[PDB]
């Protein structure tokens, strides 16, 4: 089965800008809610952002509000995270993941309902650091 | 046999002139239909879910969730105007005819070719197309209408409109029942509304198969097929539009002061003060007689909620409306609910040399002024004190339910015993010709998609399928997909559709609107230097007829 | 009043009354139900 | 006339001619002028008898 692949993570000067990429393989990317999560070394998993299948809405955490910008391109079958105004706190490993939009009720899944809060698949990840 | 043809190509349109101003219109269509073998011989029950799109709050209008049986058969659908008439024939029909009767329809398949693709294992790949003089094409005609009716015009999947371009059929599928609930929300609505696919109700399950319900003919390269002639019973259509609204019904008020000089601003005056006038009104407590209050025989058109979505067992669906918007002719940007919008591809009108997935779209602004202008509507109190005070009038500028962007017109309905309206006008080329009447106990007055609705029955859908061409290693106890020789078919489909029309008479002094090729639209009706062709849309009810 | 509109028959212990066959002119009744809503009419969308 | 003994007259004949007219409703106290315009005659509906 197809998997995601992150790229663009690296040490960069504080206060600069960068752009992380997440290539998607498989036909489900156009149909999937995409999310970015970040994990500081030995710290707890931290949600970064989510964007729906049709780019209708975008959500972020306050820690990245007005600083990060999530976008997607179905023609390129890829997601991007523009990390402008980099700050020391951005040093972490960033993953792109799929949010499960449908959860089946019966164990054999003869009935489905919408939901949020579970990530179905995870990418490889890329390391970002903020220092001179 | 193998070298003897089983039919003749024919795409001519004939106008046989009868007595008493009637014309027998014979539209012959002929196409080269190309059909690949199906993806899998097994019927599938597929649940399409777009719960990702709908989960976004406020996006409920984009629901595509459903369940459908997908079949190995392909549908040959010719229920579209563009399949039968070129722009010139339509011009003649609309400019000269006043009414159009659907008479008969027959179709046939001939010159069946079955071919097999053999791909070599040579390091540079190569493939050769051999013939198969024994393979068969399965043709099923559902003359008893035992199968769900699926008009392809609604998806722009009918045969092509160009006699010289080969066309393809559409894979056949039909809805399988399902239970689905979607509670609407809006942007900023907290939490996740109830958005659920409930499965299937056993009492409604219906799994149709062509093999069990229809006789299937096997056509080898030397065989032919003909459905025979079916005869319609649909009501006659009118190629004339009505302009008289309620304000233009009856005897106008006598003018006591006629104008004395030419000029746009030199108006005439009725003279008698509005409360001293004569006539009849349905206002039993008001002395005013005005063009807005005077009694009229009945109501032309009706008001209905626009962009109203109603939910049921299967989920939400837009409430249809039988008339277009008001004033859209003056400003196309105001074209809205009620004006059908057709999207189509390179087979059905779009420039054949266009690149990209974007389709060609147009909104049909019907000529008939049966629509409404909700911004000019209003309600006022029974007391009828004029000028009306704020508290005694509800306006389109008034919020309903606390919403600033929704007003009473969005939920207003005036369909009543006095309502009168017209049938949907034909849409060329992509409009549907005929449709099947519902099997309900009480049947709808009109269909929003076809000008001809089928009282008893009308021609059974025609299905084609490449018969399986097995390899020696076949083992039916294997769960894997059947091993089939790559096979495809090319066959000629010919149909004859017979209408009857009346030739229009000039009732008035002035000339009437007509369709004409002009410098602005000249190149839409001729090919480009690289063979590109397009079929732009044309209006069908140019001539006006008096309503009353 | 019944006494002023209908002929009243008097039946003793040994008499009998018969109406005569009446014939109906009603529409047929369906012993089947329809499941399709507006969401299930027509050709579904092709699944690519 | 409804009276046999009284002479009557015929009504002069006139018939409606197509016209386009927009009139946004308002109430006593609506600021400014609501749109109240005579738009002319659509050529598609002219019928001179």
């Amino acid at each position: 089965e197809g998997q995601l692949a992150e790229s663009g993570g690296d040490l960069v000067k504080p206060g600069g800008s960068l752009r992380l990429s997440c290539v998607a393989s498989g036909s489900t990317f156009r149909n999937s809610h995409m999310t970015w999560v970040r994990q500081a070394p030995g710290k707890g998993l931290q949600w970064v952002a989510n964007i729906d299948s049709g780019a209708f809405t975008t959500d972020y955490v306050d820690a990245v509000r007005g600083r990060f910008t999530v976008s997607r391109d179905n023609a390129r079958n890829t997601m991007y995270l523009q990390m402008n105004s980099l700050r020391a706190e951005d040093t972490a490993v960033y993953y792109c993941a799929t949010m499960k939009t449908s959860y089946c009720i019966d164990e054999n899944c003869f009935s489905f309902q919408a939901g949020r809060g579970v990530f179905d698949k995870w990418g490889q990840g890329t390391l970002v650091t903020v220092s001179s | 046999g193998v070298g003897i043809s089983t039919g003749t190509f024919n795409n001519q349109t004939e106008f046989k002139f009868l007595e008493n101003g009637w014309v027998y219109i014979t539209a012959n269509s002929s196409r080269l239909v190309h059909l690949n073998m199906p993806e899998s011989e097994n019927y599938r029950r597929v649940v399409v879910n777009n719960l990702d799109k709908t989960a976004v709050n406020g996006n409920m209008a984009l629901d595509d969730t459903h369940a459908e049986i997908v079949t190995p058969w392909s549908l040959v659908d010719a229920n579209a105007w563009g399949v039968w008439f070129n722009p010139g024939d339509w011009q003649l029909i609309v400019n000269t005819m006043s009414e159009l009767h659907l008479v008969s329809f027959e179709q046939e398949i001939f010159n069946v070719v079955l071919k097999t693709v053999s791909e070599s294992a040579t390091q540079p790949p190569t493939k050769v197309y051999n013939n198969d003089l024994t393979a068969s094409l399965m043709v099923a005609l559902d003359s008893n209408n035992t199968m769900p009716f699926t008009p392809a015009a609604m998806r722009s999947e009918t045969l092509g409109f160009y006699p010289w371009k080969p066309t393809i059929p559409t894979p056949w599928r039909y809805y399988f029942q399902w239970d689905r609930t979607l509670i609407p929300s809006h942007t900023g609505t907290s939490g996740t509304p109830t958005n659920i696919y409930h499965g299937t109700d056993p009492d409604d399950v219906q799994f149709y198969t062509i093999e069990n319900s229809v006789p299937v003919h096997l056509l080898r390269t030397g065989d032919e097929f003909a459905t025979g002639t079916f005869f319609f019973d649909c009501k006659p259509c009118r190629l004339t539009h009505t302009w008289q609204t309620n304000r233009a019904l009856g005897l106008p008020p006598f003018l006591n002061s006629l104008p004395q000089s030419e000029g746009g601003t030199n108006f005439g005056y009725i003279g008698v003060q509005q409360d001293k006038r004569r006539g009849v009104t349905q206002m039993g407590n008001t002395n005013y007689i005005t063009e807005a209050t005077i009694m009229r025989p009945a109501e032309v058109g009706y008001s209905a909620p626009y962009y109203s979505f109603e939910a049921s067992t299967q989920g939400p669906f837009k409430t249809p409306i039988a008339a277009g918007r008001g004033g859209a002719q003056t400003d196309e940007n105001q074209a809205a609910d009620g004006d059908p919008r057709y999207a189509f591809g390179r087979q059905h009108g779009q420039k054949t040399t266009t690149t990209g997935e974007t389709p060609e779209r147009f909104t049909y602004i019907a000529h008939q002024d049966t629509g409404r202008y909700p911004e000019g509507d209003w309600i006022q109190n029974i007391n009828f004190n004029l000028p009306v005070t704020d508290d005694n009038v509800l306006l389109p500028t008034d919020p309903i339910g606390g919403k600033t962007g929704i007003n009473y017109t969005n939920i207003f309905n005036t369909y009543g015993p006095l309502t009168a309206l017209n049938n949907v006008p034909p849409v060329y080329p992509n409009g549907q010709i005929w449709d099947k009447e519902f099997d309900t106990d009480l049947k709808p007055r009109l269909h929003v998609n076809a000008p001809f609705v089928c009282q008893n029955n009308c021609p059974g859908q025609l299905f084609v399928k490449v018969a399986p061409n097995l390899t020696n290693q076949y083992d039916p106890d294997a769960s894997a997909n059947m091993s089939r020789i790559v096979t495809y078919s090319d066959f000629w489909w010919k149909g004859k559709l017979v209408f009857k029309a009346k030739l229009r008479a000039s009732h008035t002094w002035n000339p009437i609107q007509q369709m004409s090729i002009n410098v602005d639209n000249q190149f839409n009706y001729v090919p480009s230097n690289i063979g590109g062709m397009k079929i732009v849309y044309e209006k069908s009810q140019l001539a006006p007829r008096k309503l009353y």
